[PDB]
RNA sequence: GGAAUACUGCCAGCUGGGACUGAGGACUGCGACGUAAGUCAAGGAUGCUGGCAUAAUGGUUAUAUGCCGCCCGUCUUGAAA
RNA sequence: AAGCUCGUAUCAGUUUUAUGAAUGUAAGAAUGAAGAGCUUUUAGUGGGCCAUUUUUGGUAAGC
RNA sequence: GCCCUGAAAAUGGAUGGCGCUCAAGCGUGUUACCUAUACUCUACCGUCAGGGUUGAUAUGAUGCCCUGACGAGUAGGCAGGCGUGGAGGUCAGUGACGAAGCCUAGACCGUAAGGUCGGGUCGAACGGCCUCUAGUGCAGAUCUUGGUGGUAGUAGCAAGCGAAACCACAGCCAAGGGAACGGGCUUGGCAGAAUCAGCGGGG
């Protein structure tokens, strides 16, 4: 699974990332699930992820995003001009989707405002734990760890 | 609040007492314990009276004498029981136990002054209506403390003198809650009211 | 009187014989 | 100067380990080398050692509390390349200049306008 | 001005921070009573007037009630009591800040002082026990908590 | 040079997205049906 | 804390096989997602199927059709333990269905150390004459005009020090 | 850079016309001493003989 | 004439610590008669006086004194976080500290 | 039959309280507001005021309290020894 | 460590589909990485113990 | 399911202690809070990577910048410095108006190696910079020599005179500290300066 991790750019701890969903990721997944909290976006929470912690690579090089201009500039070669843009293309997986996901620097996330919830981070969700797929609720997490 | 907040032990329960008149002298409060003999505990009787003896037995080997001193007064049992919450050895903590005084009975000056409890810790109030529950008394003696009585008689006497006081107060007071009473409805008074007073 | 402080030896040598019970359950 | 708020970072000397029970071993500070030692596994409580993280702001690197560079001066020649550094460095008269010179660097620093660090050495009224 | 710089000082950044008037907290509303916390007159119930340019307070006791004299003071250094006075009536507007410059009293301010006073004097007399109440000193007492207390 | 973050700071939220004007004179988180 | 779900689910349409059979249970679960993962673990006790062979057709809560009434509910449980699983019955006087298999679930950790894990709840039934109640404890309450008292009333104090000496009587 | 440094130069040597300013408003009933450390003994280990 | 009082009477508890580990910047502070956070929160920033007499006369007065902050709470009894300029002591853990009024929100 | 109201979720809704921080150093850039002139919360703090020279303040050492801290080196062995 | 070619489609402790008797070969499959290969040489290295998971022999057990 | 029984001794004894009983115990649920060198953010250091910068920049292009990431480490590797004796060169260097050395409850600098200054003692030579060179940097080797302690005014001379062996450091119990390891640790019991005479008691 360490393999894994890094394949997705999960590589420190509280680092968070998007990925497409078909038969292979969700294998994936699978194979990382005490690791990992995942779950399915809002449009909203994208739009508070981007805004805050949405970053950009530029040869190297962590870049920040606000203003428009650099987006249109490293990605106006896949018809991605704005930050909303980038935003189409996250939540509606677009034909671009590869490269505009590639684009953005996988999510530094600080640990939940609130706490985690539970006494204990690593049960399955299910079972009062934190790990694997919390369908929706990822949403309420997300924006404690923005 | 005060300066000094004379307990009393009389239907609490050595634990929780305790602790709490712990805390109290580490946040420097000074506390004055009274009517220890009359402090309580969980249990039948033929208990406390083990989970001591035992704690009797103890003591040392090569010599006796220089060791886990089993004091049987009251008052102490409950001291103990208390200076071990407390990390006494270390300044703070004699600077506490330093804090304390625990009294069995209630001699002056304190018999003269207001007293009080601690709720959180009454008999009355924790265990489960009608369960077996030790009174210290019994339980001292029952191994050593050798005074029960004058306590006990030399109390009496108290209670009296006392009472007595009582009454002359509350002969008194009467008298108020009656002028108040009378001097009460004219003017002045009603607008108070109005504030609420 | 008996104890109720497990000692370090045995508190891990109830690990290694609730692992003895674990591999004789299989066979 | 209206200069930057000088952060010092670490204000303690770093002193050898056990340079404080033995006579012999020294408050110059040296590394401990022994794979046993804790001092160099940085256990907790144990002494801090200099890493290289304690090191000072550039912008304010020598930065004396006048917040002038200091710099030594011999003679009165040395001195007056100062001449247009006058809110940066500080003329340190140096230690061994006599008296009787000393109140010549003296003269030139004050007209010039250069804060000496280290006036009345040697010198009296 | 006109002498060139003799050391290379490097000139700021072109800042971007205007200056804007202060807003004050609701409950003050010119010719409300107030205590006052800190300073030589702390503890005193006192009279706001106008708020300044120097986002201060002028305030008097007034003087002949309980000794204080036209004074600034600073907004958070005071609580403010609901109880309003008729304010109105009062001329105020002669003293902006420079009319707090000093380069015994001045002959001049205690002309001032009463002036305001006795514009003032009259529209406390109207309420009960206010001459009273403004003369008594502020304190905390056994059980006041302030973060129950009303002011 | 600092990290200016839109969703706070307005000034910022019209760099990114000039449509945020329009979103806002028209309610459109307050949209009836 | 719970809510009642009523899933449906139908193992993916193939060929030949348009439209299964379709498969409803109310599930007392905390959310939706529980909620879903309980149904697949009721399936694999039902018949042979997995989570990855079906699909979840329907999730809708239910919520309780009177809750300013109070009702008397008698419950069928399998649960397992220590030994082989059992099946039970027991009886809650109580307001809504969910707030009777909730205060069940702590009984069945109070007395049987039965964790969420193991409870199935079979059939959860409002029984409306009285007499068809078996259990005591229940029909205790159901006794015309009860009145009675609660003696011995702690007092709940914020303060440290009172000076009073509590006194309780109701 | 000397079309300026110069200008400064000039300045700096300008206003240390301001000896003037130190020799004028001079004056001053102190002036620097010596301390000889022969001296700081003849007048320190023959006070203790005197007394 | 009885109190000239315009303070809030605490004590100090303790430095925030560990079981183990106690840094010594950030006291924690017991005011009167709060009791919960949200009693606390009107608290926030007030200034605090730890004051305290010693052995030597400074500026005409025996008295010295220490000031500082609240700064935010501390578990739910009120108990409240507070930072000095200078730390306080810890041999004045459980002694009293004049917390005052303003500055004020109100 | 008719409303609500909780719950879940949204707002590029409004209005407060507290702590920490102020890197950088002529101007260029992306903007916003204004009819324009200009102004601004727009590529990182400015403004006002107070305290001092028998200062302000800062330090050294001796202890005190809280919390932490097994005796350094070498040589084995799987590390403790 | 230097040199040469590249700077890429050079690969990966990864999943998938495809094709045979947990496991082999391919992808105009996914995801991740501008850090790859070819010369030439040059230090240090040949300690086990514990746990996990498959078994293999095992009687009071342990192992 | 909980509870008693469901055997284990022998220096006093441990849910870690005190203590706890509608718990401070057991089962479960809900929230609130506590805190790590973990995570987030800002500054700083350094390193690496990518770059800008000349009809020359209001500072040595072996400069002065801009952006971003990163920071455990033994053997081992690579690099930049700090120090000592002597050599060449240089500062028309310092210096009896006190060189060097030595101290110092003194100041400054530098992450550090170290460098600088004040005060005191002192008495004749010495320092920076650029390069050379080497008998060049100490905590240990039952190191070598020299000097000095405790042992001790003790054993001792078959009131005075007067050693040596030895010496990391101290020396209270009880339990726990997994590894025939307890002496410093954890939890307790405790503990009042100062000293003489026994046992033949343990290590």
């Amino acid at each position: 699974p360490r393999k894994v991790l890094q394949l997705l750019r999960l590589t420190r701890i509280n680092s968070g990332t998007f990925v497409k969903v078909t038969k292979a990721t969700l294998e994936l997944l699978k194979l990382i699930e005490p690791y990992v909290a995942y779950g399915y976006p809002s449009y909203s929470t994208i739009r508070q992820l981007v805004y805050k912690r949405g970053f950009g690579k530029i040869n190297k090089q962590r870049v920040p995003l606000s203003d428009n201009a650099i987006i249109e500039a490293n990605l106006g070669k896949y018809g991605i001009l704005s930050i909303d843009d980038l935003i189409h293309e996250i939540i509606t997986v677009g034909p671009h989707f590869k490269q505009a996901n590639n684009f953005l620097w996988p999510f530094k996330l600080s640990n939940p405002s609130g706490g985690w919830g539970v006494p204990r981070k690593f049960k399955h969700f299910i079972q009062g734990g934190s790990f694997g797929n919390r369908e929706e609720f990822i949403n309420k997490l997300v924006k404690s760890m923005n | 609040v005060e300066p000094v907040v004379v307990i009393d032990g009389k239907g609490h329960l050595v634990g929780r007492l305790a602790s709490v008149v712990a805390k109290q002298l580490l946040n420097g409060q000074k506390i004055v314990v009274v009517r220890a003999e009359e402090l309580n505990i969980s249990g039948e009787f033929f208990r406390n009276k083990l989970k001591y003896h035992d704690f009797l037995r103890k003591a040392t080997a090569f010599n006796k004498t220089r060791g886990p001193f089993h004091f049987r007064a009251p008052s102490r049992i409950f001291y103990k029981a208390l200076r071990g919450m407390v990390s006494h050895k270390t300044a703070r903590g004699k600077a506490a136990l330093e804090r304390l005084k625990v009294f069995e009975g209630i001699p002056p000056p304190y018999d003269k002054k207001k007293r009080v409890v601690v709720p959180q810790a009454l008999r009355v109030l924790r265990l489960k209506p009608g369960r077996k529950y030790t009174t210290l008394g019994k339980l001292s003696t029952s191994v050593g403390w050798k005074y029960e009585d004058v306590v006990a008689k030399l109390e009496a006497k108290r209670k009296v003198s006392s009472a007595e006081y009582y009454a002359k107060k509350r002969a008194f007071t009467k008298k108020v809650a009656s002028a108040n009473a009378t001097a009460a409805e004219s003017d002045v008074a009603k607008q108070l009211a109005a504030l609420g007073y | 009187r008996q104890s109720r402080r497990t000692s370090t030896k045995l508190k891990e040598g109830i690990k290694k014989k609730a692992s003895a019970h674990r591999k004789k359950e299989k066979k | 100067l209206p200069h930057p708020k000088i952060v010092k970072k670490h204000t303690k000397k770093f002193k050898r380990h056990h340079s404080d029970r033995y006579h012999r071993v020294a408050e110059n500070w040296r590394k401990q080398k022994g794979i046993d030692s804790v001092v160099r596994r940085r256990f907790r409580g144990n002494i801090s050692q200099p890493k290289i993280g304690y090191g000072s702001n550039k912008k304010t690197k020598f930065l004396s509390p006048s917040g002038h560079k200091t710099f030594l001066v011999a003679n009165v020649k040395d001195l007056e390349t100062l001449t247009m550094h006058t809110k940066t460095y500080a003329a340190e008269i140096a230690h061994n200049i006599s008296a009787k010179n000393r109140v010549v660097i003296l003269a030139r620093a004050k007209a010039l306008g250069i804060k000496v660090t280290n006036p009345k050495g040697r010198l009296a009224l | 001005p006109k002498w060139y710089p003799s050391e290379d000082v490097a000139a700021l950044k072109k800042t971007r921070k205007a200056a804007r008037p202060q807003k004050l907290r609701a409950s003050l509303v010119p010719g409300t009573v107030l205590i006052l916390l800190a300073g030589r007159f702390r503890g005193k119930r006192v009279v706001y007037l106008k708020h300044l340019e120097d986002n201060t307070l002028l305030i008097s006791g007034p003087f002949k009630v309980n000794g204080v004299p036209l004074r600034r003071v600073n907004a958070r250094y005071v609580i403010a009591t609901s109880t309003k006075v008729s304010v109105e009536g009062v001329n105020v507007e002669k003293f902006n800040v420079e009319y707090f410059a000093k380069e015994e009293i001045k002959a001049e301010r205690v002309e001032d002082q009463k002036v305001v006073d006795k514009a003032l004097i009259a529209e406390i007399k109207k309420t009960p026990l206010l001459k009273q109440y403004l003369s008594a000193s502020f304190s905390l007492k056994n059980g006041d908590k302030p973060h129950m207390l009303k002011f | 040079v600092l990290k200016k973050n839109p969703l706070k700071n307005k000034q910022v939220l019209l760099r990114l997205n000039p449509y945020a004007k329009v979103f806002a004179a028209e309610k459109l988180g307050s949209k009836k049906a | 804390h719970f809510k009642e779900y009523q899933v449906i689910g139908r193992r993916l349409p193939t060929e030949s096989v348009p439209e299964p059979k379709l498969f409803r249970m109310r599930i007392f679960a905390s959310n939706e997602v529980i909620a879903k993962s309980r149904y697949w673990y009721f399936l694999q006790k039902l018949h042979k199927v997995k989570k990855a062979s079906g699909e979840i057709v329907s999730i809708n809560q239910i919520n309780e059709a009177h809750p300013t009434k109070v009702k008397n509910f008698g419950v069928w449980v399998r649960y397992d333990s220590r030994s082989g699983t059992h099946n039970m019955y027991k009886e809650i006087r109580d307001v809504s269905r969910v707030a009777a298999v909730e205060t069940l679930y702590q009984d069945m950790a109070a007395r049987h150390r039965a964790r969420f894990r193991s409870i199935h709840i079979l059939k959860v039934a409002e029984i409306e004459k009285t007499a068809d109640v078996k259990r005591q404890y229940v029909k205790q309450f159901l006794t015309k005009d009860l009145k009675f008292p609660l003696p011995h009333r702690v007092q709940k104090s914020t303060k440290t020090f009172s000076y009073k000496r509590p006194s309780t009587f109701y | 850079f000397f079309r300026h440094k110069c200008k400064q130069r000039f300045t700096k040597l300008t206003q240390v016309m301001i000896t003037e300013r130190r020799l004028a408003l001079r004056e001053e009933e102190r002036h620097y001493v010596g301390v000889a450390p022969k001296v700081k003994r003849r007048e320190q280990n023959r006070e203790r003989k005197a007394l | 004439a009885e109190s000239h009082r315009l303070y809030v009477k605490g004590k100090h508890l303790s430095y925030q610590r560990s079981k183990r580990v106690n840094n010594p910047n950030v006291s924690l502070i017991k005011i009167e008669g709060v009791a919960t956070p949200q009693d606390a929160q009107f608290y926030l920033g007030k200034r605090i006086a730890y004051v305290y007499r010693a052995s030597k006369e400074v500026r005409g007065s025996k008295i010295r004194v220490m000031w500082g902050k609240v700064t935010r709470t501390h578990g739910n009894s009120g108990v409240v976080r507070a930072t000095f300029r200078n730390n306080l002591p810890a041999k004045t853990f459980g002694a009293s500290v004049r917390i005052f009024l303003y500055p004020s929100n109100i």
